[PDB]
């Protein structure tokens, strides 16, 4: 919020990054699985 | 459908009929280094079919008291074929990897292999304050054996090692695992002879067991480098 | 700015800023080599690129080495100036260095 | 598919399900994928509007906690008759995040990190002893990077600091707080480095040379008092603007060294080498 | 080979220079390791006398 | 051609080059110009989008570092039985940037400088000695220009300061910070002056009279305590709004005096008179 | 203008200030093999900067009783750098060559070198019915010496050898010769270890002579392969 | 083209046939003092052809054990011609300088002179705390000799002295150097008898050497003041 | 940034001067050199 410094790394913690992609760890397979169809 | 798979790279193909829907590591596919991420300013060499091809390592004997096996990339391939010659003559490399691991047995054998690819597997020694030496890390094409596979030889846990890009070879389901690794570093290119970026680990979470005729069941590792770039041409070591 | 490539004993003062080359009777022969260490006390240290950079920790970008030949007009000759990226040791033969 | 998740997901009501060809609870672990079985597909659920936010498990919030990274008591006195192994009104510290295992296990939940370091320096003074009062001493914490020369004495000429960043602060003040930028020569700090530091085979294993920050040299600017004081300096690092990559299994065995990842484990379970979870009598034994 | 005639000097000289290019960059300022005092620049105490 | 350079330049890809009449790698040093050979013209390059900023080598940033310029311990006590050569609760200092060689070598990278001086004054107190505590003393740093009279005692009438700029500050406070303007009677400070100060031939060589700032007279406003204290005052100068002209070779030999540019060199290499770089065995010797 | 020349290939440059307007052999420039002329159906590797670069051979001592020197291409380069490694690991090659020959002396020396590039220089022996053996032809990086340079060691004539792509190093005029060779075969690609296609010949038609101080004058050969293709990847020999 | 050069100032011309593309110091050309930068309010005298002309100094003998030579401006010209008379009769001066340095030898001599113009060359003495005296600095038309040219007699380095406006006289390339200096001060005008602003330094980085007949090779310095203004007319000293 | 003083020299360091002219030190010759043409 308050930042009276000339360097942008001096700022406070940026706690607004609500993007997620869990599928790079939970579904890393090449074929997107269905909900109930067998694999 | 997703149990058969042919992997064609270069002059090398691999067909498999019990696959398990191959893994792209972190959802990422290997690419070449783009111009907005490049650092080294000279023109890279890109030997496409000469290096982007499956190199088969020496098979290991899956046995009863086995703890595990590991190969470090690109150390396992630094002396094989034209990928090895480009490593010895250049300062920088950049490649992703297509690892295909083969292990089949009968329908009376059981067992489960955790085929896990570990980024920056900085190993530790056991019961000493000394860091692992050069010969404890750089095993080459032979690879190594897990001292304590339960802690992944680094004080972490085998149980939580499914956070990494992995597959399983469960012998009742499949006989092969395939992991497609992208470039994984902090920098764009890297010196291949003093830094390994991926460790392929194969671990017996369930050991081999049957009551039929006791054949030799081995585990074979075929690793294809993908999108190889090399910079900083010089003499060889 | 000038490099002290001749940073040797029996090179006193201004003689350190020049490299004396002579006629040789063997082929492919090494003349000199320049340690590219700016942080270490080598030939690149007391340069404008050396002194200003040693006020800093990190560096990037290309360097250019210029070599002026100060023989007579009737002096002829051909040299090869090789740059070897790290990873090996230094090259000692010209067969190794021109790669 | 990347999306912005600010609260946890809602539950939809589900019905009696009996369909051939459709087995949502059957899975294939061999693919290397986590089970995609929904609670709606396993039991009969109701509609639950879930308002539980997820903002505290953000990697920014998970890592932007000020943790201790360095701690030295050193004697502030006349150091004429003292040993050369002793800190003589100053100390040096090669900066690392491995010396204290609270922050170390937390930072080793990731392979690569990119953060700015908010550095807070707390100073404590205590009389050796009779008690006469605590002096308001002035300290100089100078940031000496790699390749720069470090001071060897307290009255040295390296404390002139023509270009090194010093901070001059007192004990009675609030603690000295700066910000070190993202300092690595790579795009991320390598928390783990599966490699060797030099081109010769005598280099160290496990430490990236890019990970090398430098030295934190802290002295007491005052000349020595007639009596002696034990001055304790605590340095606190708070990461900020964190980007993190490739998460790892947490450290289960106790650490042995700051230089490597060696393990011994405890003598018995929990956190032993052959047993991480303490033992029960049988797998069908419930406490 | 260095090939000179009889009246030229048989030993010739090179002067090597080095600059940086315009893609060169420096960061992370520190004190220079080159300069160093120990005690007593002359007339420095006379600026107080 | 003057242009605004905020990042380092990009690299363009280049091809096989074989052309008569065109020798980009051949140069003429005899013209007094630097080689204009590009990396694109010497090797085959790729396209590199270079995002490396150049903002830290700005002459503003290179010089706006607070460096020490003055340092005096002086005894704070009753000075009745003391020598006339001793500082008696006050000192004087003719202001110069030559007394400490970190800032001196850096400022002598230029021929002319024009800057505002942000002056920071740090004060340290220490008991001579038993220890009883450190007093919160009040100091007066008075700026006495050229031609004005300087105080000869601590209770003098020159500390009245009807027009001299004084600053009154305590030890327990944050350090006293002012700003001296660009003060020279020329448009730039002469860092080097190839000339003599007066019209007679007995004048000093190497100091511009325009470079003369004045005197910094610092006293302790308090009367003396029953015990004695050693009070150390450190003055820090931070140049700002810098314009710099005509850069110079850096000082390689150790300085000998603040009054001139005399040289002796070290006894052996490095930084000796006949050898600035330490010696190797031969020009074809690689470590 | 046409006396100065910089040749930039790869990470290698060569400047020369007494050139003689370099020769393109038969007016042809090196290209890659087009699709309407290709035979081998697998995808070739084209290591561009790794192989298309100047390789400097060992210098030979131009002396008083010298007869001549010859290097056979690609035999002179089959064991040098990444061009040599691509030769050892592949069955087929295809490249043109940029030969730059260096020989300088003072303005009191005289001499003339015929720097001639001979396609398919099928050598002959002298005074025997036996064909030249393997060690008489495949000299490698060292090269050979003309037994009888007047007949080009094949019963033909040195006098008519200006029908081939050639230049001269006349010491009063220039100090370098440059010949740009295209692919010269009957087939599109070729096995490099059993067939040489260009022989670079350097012949003293006028010998070295002066009356000044007798320095060593050598002759240096730098050969850049151009537009290298390689087919039929296998192991190395 | 850029090897021939005629410099015409006043009644003085200098032709040279081996030049090296003359140097304008800091890209700047000499001008008169403009009204927005003037300080001294009286009308200046501008003797144009009487002072803006080449004054030739005494030649120095380039010899074997020479360390170097230096002349301080305008001290080297304060007693020569009408430039010297305007210096003695006025309090202020302002001029730029056109220095032309001449040194030729045969095509069998070698050597390299660093002809460097140093702004505010505040000299130092060797191995003493005493500042250089008046007679150590103000040498007049004779000039001085470098005590230690390797450190430029000021503790700096000869190696980094190419940051100043310089040229080289390499005897195999050229025989003359020309540097065009603008006004270089902190103030607009200056007292010429107690302040020198440019030091012309000529330094043997490569010494004179040959094996032919050992003639005397001298080094001659011709300095033309440019755009001279003088203020504060009085008597002479 | 923050400057509550009546004197403009009292301000903070002005770190925004990204103009360069290296050609007054690297190409101070009167004739602008080409890229590959001889000089």
């Amino acid at each position: 919020q308050i930042n009276f410094y000339k360097d942008s790394y001096a700022a406070s913690a940026s706690k607004q990054d609500f993007s997620q992609d869990p599928s790079k760890f939970t579904e890393p397979v090449v074929e997107g699985l269905k909900a109930g169809a067998p694999v | 459908s997703d149990r058969v798979l042919q992997l064609k790279l270069g002059n090398s193909a691999i067909v498999t009929q019990e696959a398990a829907n191959y893994c792209c590591a972190y959802g990422e596919w290997p690419n070449y280094l783009p111009d907005h991420e490049a650092v080294a300013i000279d023109k890279p060499t890109q030997p496409e079919t000469a290096t982007d091809r499956f190199y088969t390592l020496k098979s290991v004997k899956w046995e009863a008291g086995s703890t595990g096996w590991w190969w470090k990339l690109p150390d396992a391939l630094n002396n094989i074929g034209m990928f090895g010659q480009n490593v010895q003559h250049h300062y920088l490399y950049r490649s992703g990897f297509l690892i295909h691991v083969q292990c089949n047995a009968t329908r009376f054998h059981q067992g489960a292999l955790l085929v896990v690819a570990i980024p920056e597997h900085q190993r530790g020694a056991h019961n000493t304050n000394t860091s692992p030496g050069f010969d404890d890390i750089m095993k080459g094409e032979e690879g190594g054996t897990f001292n304590h596979p339960y802690v992944l030889d680094d004080g972490t846990s085998l149980a939580c090692a499914t956070i990494f890009p992995h597959q399983w070879i469960n012998l009742r389901t499949n006989n092969s695992a395939t992991i497609v690794l992208p470039w994984m570093n902090a920098a764009p290119m890297d010196f291949p002879l003093r830094h390994n970026q991926w460790t392929l680990a194969i671990i017996p979470v369930v050991p081999l067991g049957t009551r039929t005729m006791s054949s030799m069941v081995p585990i074979t590792v075929s690793i294809a480098p993908m999108c190889c770039e090399f910079n900083g041409l010089r003499h060889a070591i | 700015s000038m490099m002290e490539i001749n940073n040797t004993e029996s090179a006193v003062g201004m003689e350190r800023l020049k490299v004396d080359i002579s006629a040789l009777t063997d082929v492919d022969q090494l003349l000199f080599n320049i340690p590219l260490d700016i942080q270490l006390d080598g030939p690149l240290r007391n340069t404008l690129v050396g002194n200003i950079s040693r006020y800093y920790t990190h560096w990037s970008g290309s360097l250019e080495m210029t070599f002026m030949f100060c023989g007579s007009f009737m002096a002829t000759g051909k040299l090869i100036l090789c740059y070897t990226p790290p990873g090996g040791s230094c090259p000692t033969t010209r067969e190794t260095a021109m790669l | 598919i990347e999306s912005i998740i600010k609260t946890a997901t809602d539950t939809v009501k589900s019905e009696i399900n009996a369909e051939l060809g459709v087995v949502p609870s059957l899975n294939a672990v061999e693919t290397g994928a986590t089970s995609n079985t929904e609670p709606e597909e396993a039991i009969q659920t109701r509609t639950v509007i879930n308002q539980h936010g997820v903002s505290e498990t953000l990697v920014e919030n998970f890592l932007s906690r000020a943790a201790l990274v360095s701690k030295r008591s050193f004697e502030y006195k006349d150091h004429t008759s003292s040993a050369a192994q002793t800190d003589k009104n100053f100390f040096k510290w090669t900066i690392n995040t491995r010396s204290f295992v609270q922050l170390r296990r937390k930072l080793e939940l990731f392979t690569y990190l990119r953060f700015d370091a908010e550095i807070t320096i707390l100073t404590t003074v205590a009389v050796n002893g009779t008690y006469m009062g605590l002096p308001n001493l002035t300290l100089q914490a100078m940031f000496v990077p790699t390749g720069a020369l470090t001071p060897e004495k307290q009255d040295s000429f390296h404390w002139q600091s023509g270009s090194n960043a010093s901070v001059f602060f007192k004990i009675s003040d609030p603690p000295a707080r700066m910000t070190i930028p993202f300092m690595c020569i790579n795009s991320a700090y390598s928390v783990f480095y599966d490699g060797f530091a030099g081109f010769e085979k005598s280099g160290l294993y496990g430490i990236n040379p890019a990970d090398t920050i430098g030295n934190l040299c802290v002295r007491i600017v005052n000349e020595h008092q007639p009596v002696g004081f034990t001055v304790t300096v605590r340095v606190y690092m708070k990461p900020k603007h964190i980007k993190a990559w490739a998460p790892r299994p947490p450290r289960t065995l106790p650490y042995m060294s700051i230089a490597n990842a060696n393990y011994k484990g405890k003598k018995r379970a929990p956190n032993a080498l052959n047993a991480i979870i303490g033992n029960r009598d049988s797998v069908k034994t419930m406490p | 080979n260095l090939i000179v005639p009889s009246e030229s000097s048989d030993t010739c000289s090179l002067i090597g220079f080095i600059a940086a290019k315009d893609d060169f960059s420096l960061r992370l300022m520190r004190d220079s390791p080159d300069i160093g005092q120990i005690d007593h620049l002359h007339a420095a105490e006379a600026a107080y006398q």
